RNA sequence: GUCUACGGCCAUACCACCCUGAACGCGCCCGAUCUCGUCUGAUCUCGGAAGCUAAGCAGGGUCGGGCCUGGUUAGUACUUGGAUGGGAGACCGCCUGGGAAUACCGGGUGCUGUAGGCU
RNA sequence: UAUAGGGGCGAAAGACUAAUCGAACCAUCUAGUAGCUGGUUCCCUCCGAAGUUUCCCUCAGGAUAGCUGGCGCUCUCGCCCACGCAGUUUUAUCCGGUAAAGCGAAUGAUUAGAGGUCUUGGGGCCGAAACGAUCUCAACCUAUUCUCAAACUUUAAAUGGGUAAGAAGCCCGGCUCGCUGGCGUGGAGCCGGGGUGGAAUGCGAGUGCCUAGUGGGCCACUUUUGGUAAGCAGAACUGGC
RNA sequence: AAAUGGAUGGCGCUGGAGCGUCGGGCCCAUACCCGGCCGUCGCCGGCCUACGCCGCGACGAGUAGGAGGGCCGCUGCGGU
RNA sequence: CUGUUUAAUUAAAACAAAGCAUCGCGAAGGCCCGCGGCGGGUGUUGACGCGAUGUGAUUUCUGCCCAGUGCUCUGAAUGUCAAAGUGAAGAAAUUCAAUGAAGCGCGGGUAAACGGCGGGAGUAACUAUGACUCUCUUAAGGUAGCCAAAUGCCUCGUCAU
RNA sequence: GGGGAGUUUGACUGGGGCGGUACACCUGUCAAACGGUAACGCAGGUGUCCUAAGGCGAGCUCAGGGAGGACAGAAACCUCCCGUGGAGCAGAAGGGCAAAAGCUCGCUUGAUCUUGAUUUUCAGUACGAAUACAGACCGUGAAAGCGGGGCCUCACGAUCCUUCUGACCUUUUGGGUUUUAAGCAGGAGGUGUCAGAAAAGUUACCACAGGGAUAACUGGCUUGUGGCGGCCAAGCGUUCAUAGCGACGUCGCUUUUUGAUCCUUCGAUGUCGGCUCUUCCUAUCAUUGUGAAGCAGAAUUCGCCAAGCGUUGGAUUGUUC
RNA sequence: GCCCGGAUAGCUCAGUCGGUAGAGCAGGGGAUUGAAAAUCCCCGUGUCCUUGGUUCGAUUCCGAGUCCGGGCACCA
């Protein structure tokens, strides 16, 4: 009662049928596993842009189409 | 091993590193009255021999020690417990050793 | 004495006695210079040697056989202290014996089936001496019987060479005596020292 | 049944060569790890906290975290029928940048200021790279002497 | 053409022995009352400056040992792929491409950054 | 006439008990159970495998991945240049410690000669004896020499493995930050603006669900472990059956 | 040198029908090419059962298995 | 010995058997059956009986071990000791303690109860063999007898016929 | 309390049993220069040990050798010089380490509490181990920092149930108070068949479903072992290598010994030996024809062509022998 | 062939608790007896089988051999 144990014979002609792609990789990559400090600063640093970027941003940008 | 009679540890009562006697664990008196040992019992009565299983085949010698911690500051009293890894032979608190020693066997 | 056809062509990678074998018996042969052991350098001009032909095992009891035959051969040949041989090649690798009938069925199959050491073999590469016979120049006739008497005591087929070199060195009979007569090459009792001359000026100015 | 336990492989991969035995020089240590620099994966015996794996030695990934004294790296591993991209933390004295996008960074600004030149003076400079294309028709000499004669050489031993 | 302080590469910059060093500088050196620490002011710490480049140190040298680099070794040993190639087998030869190491021989033996100072 | 089935009877053979007995016969529970054999009924079209990983009182079996099929869906084409991809090459750039080679380079084994005079013990000789003097021996050291290594190595291939070869990228300007801090400093984020022609070759790609069968393999070149060897047992790369 | 009588396949074959080196012709597979026919697939086209109709081009092996089509078939039921 | 047995493969050396032993029991008992009752059987019986075994005529014999394993006798002798009962704490559920039937362990007997019964070293005026002597050792170390047998591997043991 | 009843009797496996654990977890190698990769392959380990052998800081440098010094000797103590790991780091090896990860000394508990992420095994599940952080409260150091066990790779364990700890926690069922009980969070009590059933034996009185996935008989490949040969020639052979033999070695053949393997058959190929009977082989015992001898004759021995024809009667043992 | 159990004065043998070499017997010495045994008073006697690791130290704890000694070697 002996079994052939162990081998990786016709795996590799099994893996190349689908195709052995790459794991797509898209835009903005997931942002866990960052460190705990970093990421406290940039929650305060995003909301406090969408809240103060008003006023200086838009005389900025009138300032610049008006040289350009 | 060999551990200290005092050993200033967290309690988590009252935030700070305070001293702690440290004893050993007892396992404690098992008790009738418990969900477990009621039910047991009442599956044990009838005419139904041995329902769960006793054990038989044990292997591991050594028995893990957790310590009972106590706080020594007076109105705090908070207990909790600790694990070291597995040890054959166990000493409480006595007894540490020299290195400028003569042995005289 | 398992037969010799068997434990031939390398297989097996090189098992040398060692750290893990621990049981392995004594080779067989123990000495390996049987002529003049004393000799100085120009006492023997010329050199023959045996190339291998063939990749393959050497036993250390057909190596004891063969240098005994070519001793026993010079020394009825040219006198004693007329050659000095010498076999180049030394047994190292220890050969398996799986021994059986330890005759019934009921001992064991092939179950535990790593062999008990058997004895040592010599690895050959093709092109590798085996023996070397240096003599006299008159001896050239002695040297090529000789070796033809251990040819067919050693397995397969290998040649019979009669070297360009000097000596048991590596350099050339030409240009040999041409070069020790001045200047480079000291003798060193059967061994000849080569000297650069990028050494400190105290090996020169022992010299002359 | 071959002991699969971390770093097994490595009686050699983990060592030290030669004659660089000793403390780590400081040049590995002070160096610049932003995010998005391409950095390859090489192992150190003498330090051996946080060692990546037998697995990760070569490969060469993105970066995409820094902390005090370590970073964290994307790797395409391959296992069995696809290959996935992990995240490993790794101590900075692993690691080093990779040449390729530096040269590349080189390639990219000689582009640049090769197209600035060109849209000025109106020139078309292939800014590509072209393959080893084949030997043009050139013109050999021969002056003074005939061409030396080669024969194969009688055998000796 | 140099040294000091801090360094980067980590022997082309080590090791052995022999020469030379003007000015600053580093030292060697003279002493323990406070700071200090020892069995011991030898080491560590502290107040200096009568001497000295003897040593470290710095430069040079050794048909020097080592290191680095380049030839020879050698298209040799090996090797991806191929053949209704040879061979009883062992292995070997060929096409296709790639291609190494020791003895042997020749050459070198620190380069630099920042701050500071002497000719 | 008595003894009736886990019962009877047996001068004991586990024999006999209606041709059945190491637990009789008949009916019912009952279509009991089975990872185990056997069979499993019309045609054509299209696509088309696996005998492998892990876990199991698992090793003739199942669950799990992988392989397959069906159902689609979301985009791309048609009217000096595209999106994306690749069992491929090139151009760069890293990584390895095998083939080979090496021992006058560490470790491990190992052959032989020569030189030297410290150290002894041992032989001989001058001698009452004396490192008093001398010859010899071994050991020792010095440069040499022959051969080696799966659990040695300075060196070190070929084949190979990863990454990069651009708009998700450059470059400019500004805002925010409780993070960092000599510094309006660093780092991230956000906003607005500016210029796509960035190796070779080939191709349509991305994505979701459901799930069958499979979980007994074998051979061939080459590399390889045990064995004397095998049409033997056991592996690697590729192909085949 | 091996047990029934037998195996370069046999018959045979020696200026070859043997060995090695080669040449010029010649034979043929479902391989290739050309041409016809069937089906699948794709790309369409027409305001002609639109579930039909033609057109173009590439391809068709196959067990375990999976789908699609069947104006294939047996027996019965409502409608015709 | 006569006898009997596996009908349908065995006829025996097996089985029984007389003889020899051994043990329980004086009837409110032994040994059994029975779902049940003082219901049955031995019993219409009473130790020259009934019940349960071992061995197997006569003749001659019945060795040595109570360590193991059984069996049995003994005493609340004293450790272990289950319900119920007692006493205590507690609002109560509950908890604790003391007391403690059989049995187990402690002690005595039994082998015609199961069973078991050693190995070394030296040693005699030719050599061998060795009565004797010393030592470790178990509870006891195979005694009377008997044999290569139906039991002896080596084995076709050695000698005689 | 086997008088009676029910049930169990691991798994791997060059058949099974016996033997062993290759049944969990580590090191080197096989491993074919990324990783991965097997066998009852090799060479080994583990079910621990540590109040320090952990943490930090400071000082110092080891093994060994040479040279010297009362008792002192091969080995006691001291001092100098050389000393790139030849030592030590608890342990099996490998890696790593020299103003150190080693030795000594001073402080000490970071071997503490808590959420996550990731690696490792991998199905991309777990335990275990580990990495990098985050927030407390600390130790150390002048400070930079280091530290959340052991310089790194092994040292360990689910559900259920018990047990202990934590909150002025929840529910204890018509509403209250208290006891008790249940619950949340995290530690231990074990599953070594180590991702975890609670488990003895025998069948020759056996039964059933199956397997040639799997032994005994033949057949086939193989030839160690057995048997039969060949080459070389140290010798033996009164002298003399080869009339006859021939060691030390060496290359083969045979399937009439035994072994290895499991390819065929487990819904059956009737298994030893003897009796009888036919045919074949030659590696020739005798006969025909020959050659050589240490062949005087005789009697022998060794070769060659040669299987035509012979190769018996009995005591024993079932025998082949 | 596996699998266990060993080795110690001249001989039987213990002691192992890692730090001790011990009993009995034999040999040797006296006394006692005319003289032998026996007795009484004393002695000496070991590489703790060999080669290696841990330890501060190996007769002992392990690793490897030597020479012994038990047990298994079954279904067919
Ligand atoms: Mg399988
Ligand atoms: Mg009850
Ligand atoms: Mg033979
Ligand atoms: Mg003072
Ligand atoms: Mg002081
Ligand atoms: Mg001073
Ligand atoms: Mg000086
Ligand atoms: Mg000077
Ligand atoms: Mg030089
Ligand atoms: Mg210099
Ligand atoms: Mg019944
Ligand atoms: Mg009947
Ligand atoms: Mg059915
Ligand atoms: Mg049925
Ligand atoms: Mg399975
Ligand atoms: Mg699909
Ligand atoms: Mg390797
Ligand atoms: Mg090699
Ligand atoms: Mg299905
Ligand atoms: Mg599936
Ligand atoms: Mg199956
Ligand atoms: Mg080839
Ligand atoms: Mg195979
Ligand atoms: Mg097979
Ligand atoms: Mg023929
Ligand atoms: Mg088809
Ligand atoms: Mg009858
Ligand atoms: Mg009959
Ligand atoms: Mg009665
Ligand atoms: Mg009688
Ligand atoms: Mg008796
Ligand atoms: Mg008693
Ligand atoms: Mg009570
Ligand atoms: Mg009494
Ligand atoms: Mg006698
Ligand atoms: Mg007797
Ligand atoms: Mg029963
Ligand atoms: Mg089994
Ligand atoms: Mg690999
Ligand atoms: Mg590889
Ligand atoms: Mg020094
Ligand atoms: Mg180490
Ligand atoms: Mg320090
Ligand atoms: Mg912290
Ligand atoms: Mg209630
Ligand atoms: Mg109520
Ligand atoms: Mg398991
Ligand atoms: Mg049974
Ligand atoms: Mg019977
Ligand atoms: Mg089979
Ligand atoms: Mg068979
Ligand atoms: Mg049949
Ligand atoms: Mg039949
Ligand atoms: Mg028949
Ligand atoms: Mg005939
Ligand atoms: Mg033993
Ligand atoms: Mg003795
Ligand atoms: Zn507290």
């Amino acid at each position: 009662a002996k079994s052939k144990n162990h081998t990786t014979h016709n795996q590799s002609r099994k893996w190349h049928r689908n195709g052995i792609k790459k794991p797509r990789s898209q835009r903005y990559e997931s942002l866990k596993g960052v460190d705990p400090k970093f990421l406290r600063n940039m929650r305060f640093a995003k909301k406090h842009n969408k809240k103060g970027l008003k006023k200086m941003q838009a005389n900025n940008a009138k300032a610049m189409s008006a040289r350009a | 091993v060999n551990v200290p009679k005092t050993r200033r540890t967290f309690c988590k009562k009252c935030g700070k590193h305070q001293p702690h006697k440290v004893t050993q664990y007892k396992k404690g008196k098992d008790s009738l009255y418990a969900q477990g040992k009621r039910r047991y019992d009442r599956k044990q009565s009838g005419y139904g021999g041995q329902t769960k299983p006793i054990f038989r085949k044990k292997a591991k010698t050594t028995k893990k020690i957790v310590l009972r911690l106590e706080c020594v500051e007076p109105n705090c009293r908070s207990k909790r417990m600790l694990a070291i890894k597995r040890c054959k032979h166990f000493e409480l608190g006595g007894d540490k050793k020299r290195k400028g020693q003569v042995i005289q066997f | 004495r398992r037969p010799a056809r068997c434990y031939r062509y390398c297989k097996n990678k090189p098992y040398p006695k060692s750290r893990f074998c621990r049981g392995v018996p004594d080779a067989k042969i123990r000495i390996f210079d049987l002529g003049r052991k004393k000799a100085k350098v120009d006492e023997f001009p010329l050199c023959g040697h045996m190339v291998s032909d063939e990749y393959e095992q050497l036993s250390s009891e057909a190596l004891e056989a063969a240098r005994i035959c070519a001793n026993k051969y010079m020394v009825k040949s040219c006198g004693k202290d007329g050659f000095h041989i010498r076999v180049r090649l030394h047994p190292f690798h220890v050969i398996r014996i799986n021994k059986m009938l330890s005759a019934d069925r009921l001992q064991t199959g092939m179950r535990g089936a790593f062999g008990k050491p058997q004895g040592t073999v010599a690895r050959v590469h093709i092109g590798q001496v085996i023996m070397s016979i240096r003599t006299k120049l008159q001896n050239k006739e002695h040297v090529i019987e000789a070796l033809r008497r251990a040819k067919f005591k050693f397995p397969g087929r290998q040649k019979i060479h009669i070297s360009k070199k000097w000596g048991f060195t590596k350099f050339n009979a030409d240009e040999f005596e041409d070069m020790v007569a001045e200047k480079r090459l000291i003798p060193d009792g059967c061994g000849v020292k080569y000297i650069p001359n990028r050494g400190p000026l105290d090996k020169w100015r022992a010299l002359h | 049944t071959n002991t699969k336990g971390k770093r097994r492989g490595t009686r050699y991969m983990f060592s030290r060569p030669f004659r660089k035995h000793g403390v780590v020089p400081l040049a590995t240590y002070m160096r610049i790890y932003k995010k998005g620099d391409i950095v390859d994966i090489k192992g150190m015996g003498t330090v051996q906290k946080g060692m990546p794996h037998k697995c990760y030695h070569g490969k060469t990934g993105r970066v995409y975290n820094v902390t005090q004294h370590a970073v964290g790296i994307v790797v395409n591993k391959q296992v069995k029928g696809k290959i996935l991209a992990k995240r490993i933390n790794v101590r900075i004295e692993h690691i080093k940048h990779s040449k390729s996008r530096d040269s590349f960074l080189k390639r990219v600004k000689e582009n640049d200021q090769k197209k600035k030149e060109a849209k000025e003076k109106g020139t078309w400079v292939q800014l590509k790279r072209q393959p080893a294309p084949p030997r043009e028709a050139h013109f050999v000499r021969t002056n003074g002497k005939e061409p030396e004669l080669l024969e194969p050489i009688p055998y000796e031993f």
